[PDB]
């Protein structure tokens, strides 16, 4: 085994160099390190020219010595795909990290593959109703398209993607794959428990009846792993699309972490940096990923990729490159999230190619364009409202201000998953009902209603019901407040009777710290 | 096409020339001839000034340097390996890389000659039962079947004992560090006890 | 008990090529690990951060004004 | 490579003289 067993030459962080005596591996192939604590998989990214490859390590390189033998697998990183992966959590190399035994593997597919060609593309435009009002009104999602949820650092793009999972992913019929690219590990555990409690993930021997495969390379992982977990989720979704031939969902969380992991790696490969600090190969790496998430003739991948923006900057090149690859774009803003509006969809920046008068109907299209027109004419007057005040505007302008303030509150909606922390129950709105509601507010059937009746309600019935509730309670008054609190017959005990009911805990002698440190 | 593998891997761009030189002279089994020739060229650079002027001056044309290194190395029984090496290293002005290609070649040959060096530094001149008892304790630090040589140095700072200098690891079995680690071990207890 | 259990251990050492800008280009240390806590002769610790092919980059956990070449 | 393995070439270590003897008479007309 002298040939085809290379040794580690040098290590710069997550970048490992292997030097071979003969038969260097092809680029994008997987290497294995002999005698490391965890199974450390390298992945060749370059050829350095002195019989030396330059590998990206899929785990930590802490504890690598520059004499360690590295074997070649002669193949890329290959993950276990098939129907048996339904209900498993996988890392970037295809191991189960949910502790339920090995993965029942139909086939072993590599994660590096060419995108489907031009003639294999499908040109179909059918709507995907999600129940949110801003999505189903102003930027309707293509069923089999690509969806980007921009906005960053606490605007609610991870809540919105759980709402999209909860709405679409159970009424879909096909499978689902959640690829967590560099989001929180706690969020992955929360989604795992919430998918076990909902029934889209089952355990035991009935694992195959589940409809969701989890692939997690979450934000604790080194930048070698976060750069490849999106490709593993793509391989798992592409087995269902290419071989099973049926339509899936692919919710990729924080696809900015893919570009950021490749930028953390490409700082140490010695490449010259591009604009603000990213790699030069941003657009090609993001194309070689994002063009694999496409609906072909045989199947469909309906992807909702959350895109984190850095420091709320849309002219940053890492989301501005991503803007070209998306069909329907849902930009979230913090200036609207600081107004209490939820979900904080920016209505004058979030677009879609489905918003066309030939597809979704001229009624829905004209309602959406009128809503955008009213909000834009409101946005032009914002400095005039700021410095000069509401008391000098025109009549038509201070009517469009009131209509825009009503539709801004009306675009907000309580979510089915957000009620864990807000109390308000979530409302799944149908499509024609919110179209008719916004048609009514655009025509002016609800001018005399209060503005806070539009806040956090589902459809056009519940805004009038909340107006009736909130304009009762300004005139609701009770005489003497009907307490009847004192002198309750055999109800309240004495204070010491309730004190004696309390069982008393003992105190186990000052932290006991030496007894359970000399035990190990 | 079929080159014998070097015994230890090395660095780049000056150690690679030594790796190729050891590979080629091991295909020809002249592995100690070319080491002698490189040593002769090191001392030949030491002797005269018109030869180190071919490696430090940046205004010598490459034509006269190539023709000087060919017409000098035409004769005197020089190896084909060293002749073509010096032709290729004088064509590109890499004659100043001789001093650090021969060191990597010596490290390669020392790996092959299966001989590792050491240096034992002492306080007194060693006697013959001190020496043959020293070799048994110092051989336990080498890691295979080698030919560990034992060099001798004398330094009065040690109060007896020995310190092995392997050029990559150091075994301080001296008494001057034994009493130095003794006085450090007491004062960590007097402050505590 | 300290003399009857006293074996002076073999220690793989390495020279310092250059020190400055918070790094110590350390020659040698072929058996060092990426992220191994190294310890200079002046007592100040360090971490073998960049394991290069020709040296070992060591950041200096402390003031590097006590570290020389050699 | 280091300096420790590079200072030790300042002492002569050839143990043969079949190159430095002959070409020392050839080098001066070659540079002439
Ligand atoms: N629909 C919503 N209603 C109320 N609060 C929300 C909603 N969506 C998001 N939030 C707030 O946003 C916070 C988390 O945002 P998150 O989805 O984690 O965005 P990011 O992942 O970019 O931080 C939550 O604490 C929640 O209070
Ligand atoms: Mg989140």
């Amino acid at each position: 085994p002298a040939i085809d067993a290379g040794y580690v030459s040098q290590v710069i962080g997550p970048v490992v160099d292997v030097r071979f005596d003969g038969e260097l591996p092809s680029i994008l192939s997987s290497l294995e390190v002999e005698g490391h604590s965890v199974r450390l998989v390298l992945e060749v990214a370059q050829h350095m020219g002195d019989n030396t490859v330059r590998c990206i390590a899929m785990d930590s390189t802490d504890g690598l010595v520059r004499g360690q033998k590295v074997v070649d697998t002669g193949s890329p990183i290959k993950v276990p795909v098939g129907r048996g992966t339904l209900g498993r959590i996988m890392n970037v190399i295809g191991e189960p990290v949910d502790e339920q035994g090995p993965i029942d593997a139909a086939d072993i597919w590599s994660i590096h593959r060419e995108a489907p060609e031009f003639t294999e593309q499908s040109t179909e435009q059918e709507i995907l109703v999600t129940g949110i009002k801003v999505v189903d009104l102003l930027a309707p999602y293509q069923r089999g398209g690509k969806i980007g949820l921009f906005g960053g650092a606490g605007v609610g793009k991870t809540v919105l993607i759980m709402e999209l999972i909860n709405n679409v992913a159970k009424a879909h019929g096909g499978f689902s794959v959640f690829a967590g690219v560099g989001e929180r590990t706690r969020e992955g555990n929360d989604l795992y428990r919430e998918m076990i409690e909902s029934g889209v993930i089952k355990l035991g021997a009935e694992r195959g009846n589940s409809k969701c495969t989890l692939v997690y390379g979450q934000m604790n992982e080194p930048p070698g792993a976060r750069a490849r977990v999106a490709l593993t989720g793509l391989t798992v979704a592409e087995y269902f699309r290419d071989i099973e031939g049926q339509d899936v969902l692919l919710f990729v969380d924080n696809i900015f972490r893919f570009t950021q992991a490749n930028s953390e790696v490409s700082a140490l490969l010695g490449r010259i940096p591009s604009a603000v600090g990213y790699q030069p190969t941003l657009a090609t790496d993001l194309g070689g990923l994002q063009e694999r998430i496409t609906t072909t003739t045989k199947g469909s991948i309906t992807s909702v990729q959350a895109v984190y923006v850095p420091a709320d900057d849309l002219t940053d090149p890492a989301p501005a490159t991503t803007f070209a690859h998306l069909d329907a774009t849902t930009v979230l803003s913090r200036s609207i999230a600081e107004l209490g509006i939820y979900p904080a969809v920016d209505p004058l920046d979030s677009t879609s190619r489905m918003l066309n008068p030939n597809v979704i109907g001229a009624e829905h299209y004209n309602v959406a364009r009128g809503v955008q027109k009213v909000l834009q004419d409101y946005k032009n007057l914002q400095d005039i409202i700021a410095i000069l005040g509401m008391d000098e505007l025109s009549e038509e302008d201070k009517l469009t201000v009131a209509r825009a303030r009503k539709i801004q509150r009306f675009l907000s909606q309580p979510f089915q998953v957000a009620e864990v922390f807000t109390g308000t129950p979530g409302k799944y709105v149908d499509l024609a009902d919110t179209i008719s509601g916004f048609q009514g507010v655009l025509t002016g059937k609800y001018d005399d209603l209060p503005e806070m009746a539009f806040y956090m309600v589902g459809d056009i019935k519940e805004v009038k019901e909340k107006a009736d509730k909130m304009a009762k309670d300004i005139a609701s008054r009770k005489e003497a407040d009907n307490k009847k609190v004192s002198e309750e017959l055999k109800d309240i005990p004495s204070l010491d009777k309730l004190v004696s009911e309390i069982k008393e805990v003992v105190i186990e002698e000052d932290d006991g710290l030496e007894e359970d440190f000399k035990a190990e | 096409l079929k080159l014998p593998t070097a015994p230890l891997q090395l660095s780049g761009t000056s150690a690679q020339i030594a790796t190729l030189l050891w590979q080629v002279a091991a295909k020809e089994n002249q592995l100690d001839k070319v080491q002698d020739e490189l040593y002769q060229f090191i001392e030949l650079f030491k002797q005269h000034s018109e030869l180190r002027r071919l490696a430090t001056d940046p205004f010598v044309p490459t034509l006269v340097r190539t023709k000087i290194i060919s017409s000098v190395l035409k004769d005197s029984g020089a190896s084909e390996i060293t002749k073509k090496l010096f032709e290729a290293l004088a064509d590109e002005g890499a004659l100043s890389a001789l001093l650090e290609v021969t060191v990597n070649y010596e490290e390669l040959m020392l790996a092959h000659k299966k001989e590792v060096y050491c240096t034992v530094i002492t306080a007194e001149p060693l006697d013959k039962l001190e020496r043959v008892e020293l070799t048994k304790k110092a051989e336990k630090f080498v890691d295979a079947g080698f030919k560990l040589v034992m060099q001798e140095k004398i330094d009065k700072k040690l109060l007896g004992g020995f310190v092995i200098e392997f050029s990559d690891r150091r075994v301080d079995m001296s008494t001057a560090k034994k009493v130095e680690e003794f006085n450090n071990f007491v004062n960590k207890l007097v402050l505590s006890i | 008990e300290w003399e009857k259990s006293y074996q002076p251990p073999v220690i793989h050492l390495g020279r310092v090529l250059s020190v400055g800008d918070g790094i110590a280009r350390v020659y040698g240390l072929k058996s060092v690990q990426a992220g191994e806590l190294v310890c200079f002769d002046s007592g100040v610790k360090g971490m073998a951060l960049n394991l290069q092919a020709d040296h070992v980059g060591v950041v200096v956990f402390g003031n590097d004004s006590v570290i020389h070449q050699g | 490579a280091d300096a420790k393995a590079l200072d030790e070439l300042r002492k002569p270590k050839f143990s043969s003289k079949y190159l430095i003897q002959h070409v020392s008479q050839k080098l001066i007309p070659a540079v002439k």
